[PDB]
């Protein structure tokens, strides 16, 4: 047979249009080489396995993000529309909303739908297309103009979203409990439907009005099935009667969010947590829907008063803002505050009637400190980045102190970038606390880094860049979130107004306000929290005359207040420091801020040091701290030096902000002023650093293990090291390799990757043993990223002929665990040899098959590792490009299998050998082996025939 | 210093749970550690290790509340530490709360790593009702996570693999399992263990009323990495 595009296109067809999920990956890379011409036709059609829809725009997506435009992504779309459109186009014409217990009310409608969903020949194919289509929509973010989801099909959208949710309702009500995975695409299509704008300017509108209560019937129905028992109630104490269920449903939903979906509480446990933040993100965008939001703002405690008014808002119920003479309760004001904050404010009309309501409240005995936390947080929800009031959809917007790394940027820095890339990408799925993602997808993670020349930085360029303090995925609201950098390059400030929301003019208004309110008998839990919320507000702050009027008043403040507060130093001494360094610190007034940090670094309690040591980032922040006045330095070197040479073989003992802080200033220091942080300084914390990461899993807490490594990666990565600690730095990278926990190994495999590509015989050997080794005795996760990115390893750290021998080795072994990815492995590097006109060295290697290959006691995995290291071998396209094929069979010895070894062999036999001699070799190692059985009888006949 | 951390626990559950606070300095943490966490040690170097874990299973609990998970793990296993060689109903209700903690910071290396020591403390503490309550989730959750992570044959512990053994046709029994279970168990091992995908469906589908929620999630990460594996990229 001639193995060429038809093929190709056969052998494709024979795995990608069966409707099995077992290969979807290797599927995904099999229509991938499909010609991109004629790849539509070949997913369009009737027969093909609706379950690689969700591979093919994974692939694709990952072939975007690498920039290269992919076509196989571009088929994947598509046909994920072009489905959802057909199968929208066979629900009912008119709509009617899904009571979820009301028996069958629409009669003929609720039979046309059992007729169309509750037969499995579509009932099936609604979660393996909404799994497709929640894949989309969790990357139309990150796309180009042309790659977001169209305005014609988003109506569309919104109908499919909501017959999958009624399906799987329905589902539940007759059947048994779907699928999880069912499940899963459900409530993923409508968690990113209500996420994006395109969207949910459709569901929130008037004539989707049926739809959003069909939404939220269907939720609350899932949420009543998932979380409690058959019997039991959710919590643990006109108009068409569903607007009203509505309403109250998304109230008792919102209600639960703070026990029933808050993951970890001990109601919590009915729910089985891979739900949970999908039902939290899935309640929030819909308690913020037109309809629903006026009464979801509303406490219960207000109903249960003489509050009625007579509402009308389209739907008929906009209920009117709540009158400010029932927040003067606290138990009100707090569900109050609980309501807005969590779900946001949907527009500026709404952000000022929430201001002006928290106004007319801030005017008392503690409605004062309940008002002014609401209000910081109130103005803190217009800093999120991806959209400014949205709790689903938004984070909150941090830049961080570290500046781009240099030694990227190069030649082996570009490649580093890469290799170090998919290491940070895995130790993102495997240890992030994804907060600011709600569904399963795992490389799906971002960070909330506007760029201040504004759009969201790509991730893949935030590499060692996000301050080393917080935890990796947390997104809340961590001092020292806006970098001083940051405030003098967005506004410009010698050393506007934000999204939609006026925020020049409540920065003043509260700045006003809270300086007339601190300097002249008011109480000190309030003098505290003022100067908190100041704290908090600064980083909103755009004019250098409110950073100084702040300066002022908290210098004031400090002359009036006496010393025996200890509670309000925590927030006096960052905020202190964020003003005096925002001021560009200088000589007159702004060095007594040295004396401050100085008296409040030999405190009595924890968190006043912590403050300390977040306002000594703030000040070398670009101040020349002190003016070369620097005598700040000695005393924070001492400090850190005691008291990390304290915390580091017992550490999750102490607390772990004030461990990831000190690292941090650490870090800083050593990185920034390593002139004046004396020499061995950062080597003593290099080995502080050295006796925390190689401690047990009990000894080092994980995030603080992951900090400690990536600052130590940034600081090696950063040329501002001697090479006395960095040779001391390659030395500790290969101990923790060889680690138990899967993410400690990889963090320790990407701080080796850093160490190998930064400072650049037999060492490269031994590190490369190391990474066969964790290929050979790790996790199927740990071992196929290691196996991902062996080739270039390999290919760029020794030339071919070192390392040729050792591939080929540890793909045929017996000790081999996953044999899978060693195949990919081998073809990688055969594959680079094909293009650098080295295709004589492998021939050289595949002729020495003789004893390695054909001796193998499983001949079925002797004849598949042949037939694996044939196609690896083989400078003919449509041969090369059917690997996913021969990998997806591991044992299994059919008789297409021998055909295609068979066949395989002939090819490599035929173009590859050229010289008669050697061809006889060849020959007489199938004779040897023989095996009259099928697979090398019929290769020996073959070759005859040849 | 009890009712003490009632108050910095409920100042710090207020601004978390009750009025959610986007501003938090995460100040009254850093604090919290203080009575309970402080004493947690005053407890012992003065000499209270009876109730002393207490404290901790009371801030650990708290901890899990505000979205602690590996922290909270660590302190409910400090306390299932501190109460065992008197109680073991106490340490091993620890033990299954910090598993679950554990779970919930996606720590599946570590949560097994707790099974493993309850599955094998019921036991050699058996000679009740309860007991044969802890080896009936303990070896599913095991069998689940053994199946979710697949570690190869070189770093498979003897314990490991006992259990994988017992599951498979060459072995028939129950242990203290239901017979019921056991089957669904088995049935699942051999067709996961035989990449078998719409055998691993319909057991997922048929199991779902018999396990808990904690182990359905690990049912569902069993089919998941099997349909969609974790490492790819894609």
């Amino acid at each position: 047979v001639s193995p060429d595009k038809d093929w190709y296109v056969h052998l494709v067809k024979s795995q990608c249009w069966t409707r099995s999920d077992s290969a979807l990956l290797e599927g995904a890379e099999l229509v991938n080489r499909i010609p991109a011409e004629d790849m539509n036709a070949f997913m369009m059609n009737s027969e093909f396995n609706l379950s690689l829809l969700a591979p093919c725009l994974s692939l694709g997506m990952s072939e975007i993000s690498g920039g290269q435009k992919s076509a196989l992504f571009e088929a994947a779309r598509e046909v994920t529309l072009a489905r959802v459109s057909g199968t929208v186009q066979q629900l009912p014409a008119v709509h009617h909303v899904f009571q979820p217990e009301l028996p069958a009310e629409p009669a003929a409608y609720w039979s046309k739908l059992n007729d169309l969903f509750g037969d499995a020949a579509l009932y099936q194919s609604l979660p393996t297309l909404a799994r497709a289509l929640a894949q989309y929509l969790v990357v139309v973010s990150k796309l180009p103009s042309h790659l977001h989801l169209p305005p014609e099909k988003e109506k569309d959208i919104v109908k499919f979203v909501v017959a999958t949710l009624e399906a799987l309702s329905w589902h539940l009500i007759h059947e048994q409990i779907p699928l999880s995975l069912d499940l899963q695409a459900g409530l993923d299509c409508c968690c990113l439907a209500l996420q994006l704008p395109g969207l949910w300017s459709v569901v929130s509108s008037t004539e989707f009005v049926t739809h959003a209560c069909s939404l939220i019937h269907c939720v609350h129905f899932i949420l009543e099935a998932v979380a409690v028992q058959p019997g039991e109630q959710l919590l643990s104490p006109q108009n068409p009667k569903y607007i009203t269920a509505a309403c109250e449903m998304v109230a008792e939903m919102v209600e639960s969010l703070q026990s029933v979906l808050a993951l970890g509480h001990k109601r919590n446990s009915g729910v089985p947590a891979f739900l949970t933040p999908l039902l939290r993100n899935i309640i929030i965008s819909l308690a913020r829907l037109p309809l629903v939001n006026s009464y979801t703002r509303v406490p219960p405690l207000v109903w249960k008063l003489g509050w009625s008014p007579k509402p009308g808002g389209d739907f008929g119920t906009a209920f009117p803002e709540i009158p400010v003479e029932f927040l003067q309760e606290k138990e009100v004001f707090k569900e109050f505050i609980y309501r807005i904050n969590t779900l946001g404010w949907t527009s500026r009309t709404q952000f000022e009637e929430t201001w002006a309501t928290l106004l007319g409240v801030l005017v008392r005995t503690q409605i004062n400190v309940l008002a002014v936390q609401a209000i910081t947080s109130l103005v803190l929800s217009a800093m999120t980045v991806p959209v400014a009031g949205n709790p689903a959809v938004s984070c909150l917007e941090q830049q961080p102190r570290n500046k781009p790394l240099k030694a990227l940027d190069t030649r082996f820095g570009r490649k580093l970038s890469i290799i170090r890339g998919i290491v940070e990408q895995e130790i993102q799925a495997m240890v992030s606390k994804r907060e600011n993602i709600a569904t399963h997808h795992l490389y799906q993670a971002w960070d909330p880094v506007p760029s201040l020349s504004g759009a969201l930085i790509s991730h893949e360029k935030l590499l060692l860049q996000i301050n080393p303090e917080r935890e990796l995925g947390s997104m809340s609201y961590k001092l020292g979130q806006v970098s001083i950098h940051s405030v003098w390059l967005g506004n410009s400030i010698t050393p506007k107004h934000r999204a939609g929301v006026d925020i020049h003019s409540c920065s003043q208004f509260l700045l006003e306000l809270y300086s007339r309110w601190i300097l002249p008998r008011t109480p000190a839990i309030l003098i505290s929290e003022v100067v908190r919320s100041l704290l908090v507000v600064s980083d909103l702050f755009t004019e250098r005359n409110q950073f100084e009027l702040m300066y002022v008043t908290l210098t004031e403040l400090r002359r009036v207040h006496p010393s025996e507060d200890e509670i309000l130093a925590q927030y006096l001494v960052p905020a202190t420091c964020k003003a005096a360094a925002v001021l560009g610190m200088d000589k007159a007034v702004a060095e007594p801020v040295s004396r401050l940090l100085e008296s409040t670094l030999r405190s009595s309690h924890l968190p006043s040091r912590v403050g300390a040591l977040h306002g000594i980032l703030y000040v070398l922040e670009c101040d020349l701290l002190d003016d070369t006045a620097k005598q700040l330095i000695p005393v924070i070197s001492d400090y850190l030096l005691s008291n990390l040479k304290g915390i580091a073989h017992c550490v999750n003992i102490h607390s772990q902000q004030h461990v990831l802080v000190m690292c941090a200033t650490a870090f800083y220091l050593i990185e920034n002023y390593p002139l004046d942080v004396g020499p061995e300084f950062s080597a003593s914390i290099i080995q502080m650093c050295g006796v925390m990461l190689s401690g047990s899993e009990e000894s080092t807490p994980s995030i603080i293990y992951h900090c400690a490594l990536r600052g130590l990666e940034r600081l090696l990565l950063s040329e501002q090291l001697s090479r006395l600690d960095a040779e001391s730095l390659v030395k500790l990278s290969v101990d923790r390799v060889n680690v138990h926990s899967p993410h400690r190994a990889m963090a320790a495999l990407g701080l080796m990757l850093t160490c190998m590509y930064t400072g650049k015989v037999i060492v490269a050997m031994e590190r490369v043993s190391v990474l066969f080794d964790r290929i050979r005795k790790g996790f199927p996760c740990e071992a196929r990223v290691v196996a991902r990115i062996l080739p270039q390893f390999l290919d760029d750290f020794f030339p071919p002929q070192d390392i040729m021998n050792k591939v080929i080795g540890e793909f045929l072994s017996n000790q081999q665990p996953y044999p899978q990815f060693m195949a990919t492995v081998v073809y990688k590097v055969f594959q680079t040899l094909h293009s650098t006109g080295q295709s004589s060295m492998v021939r050289d290697w595949v002729m020495l098959s003789l004893s390695n290959f054909t001796q193998r006691a499983p001949v079925a995995m002797a004849t598949w590792s042949l037939s694996c290291f044939f196609v690896s071998a083989s400078t003919s396209p449509w041969v090369a490009a059917i690997l996913p094929h021969v990998i997806s069979r591991m044992g299994k010895l059919e008789q297409v299998d021998v055909n295609l070894f068979c066949l395989v062999a002939t090819d490599f036999y035929r173009h590859q050998i050229e010289e008669e001699l050697d061809r006889r070799a060849f020959q007489s190692v199938l004779e040897v082996v023989a095996a009259p059985g099928s697979p090398y009888h019929r290769l020996l006949t073959c070759l005859r025939n040849v | 210093l009890t009712e003490a951390a009632r108050l910095f626990l409920r100042q710090e559950r207020d601004a978390r749970q009750r009025l959610v606070c986007p501003a938090a300095y995460g100040e009254p943490l850093q604090a919290a550690a203080s009575a309970l966490g402080a004493a947690v040690r005053l407890h012992l170097e003065l000499g209270q290790p009876a109730a002393a874990a207490a404290l901790c299973l009371e801030l650990a609990a708290a901890l899990r509340d505000l979205g602690q998970p590996a922290a909270a793990a660590g302190h409910f296993q400090r306390a299932a530490q501190l109460q065992l060689p008197q109680l073991p109903l106490a340490a091993l209700q620890a033990l299954g709360e910090a598993a679950s903690c554990q779970l919930l910071a996606r720590d599946y290396t570590g949560a097994l790593a707790v099974f493993t020591r309850m599955q094998r403390l019921a036991r050699e503490h058996g000679s009740l009702g309860a007991f044969s309550d802890v080896l009936v989730r303990c070896e599913v959750s095991r069998v689940l996570l053994l199946l979710l992570l697949q570690p190869p044959p070189a770093k498979l512990l003897p314990e490991h693999a006992q259990t994988l053994e017992k599951y498979s046709w060459e072995a028939f029994s129950s242990g203290q399992l239901p017979e019921e279970l056991f089957l669904l168990l088995q049935s699942l091992v051999m067709a996961t263990h035989e990449k078998d995908t719409e055998a691993i469906k319909s057991l997922q589908v048929e199991m779902w009323p018999l396990l808990t929620a904690e182990q359905n999630h690990l049912l569902h990460l069993v089919l998941q990495e099997t349909i969609s594996p974790s490492g790819q990229g894609v």
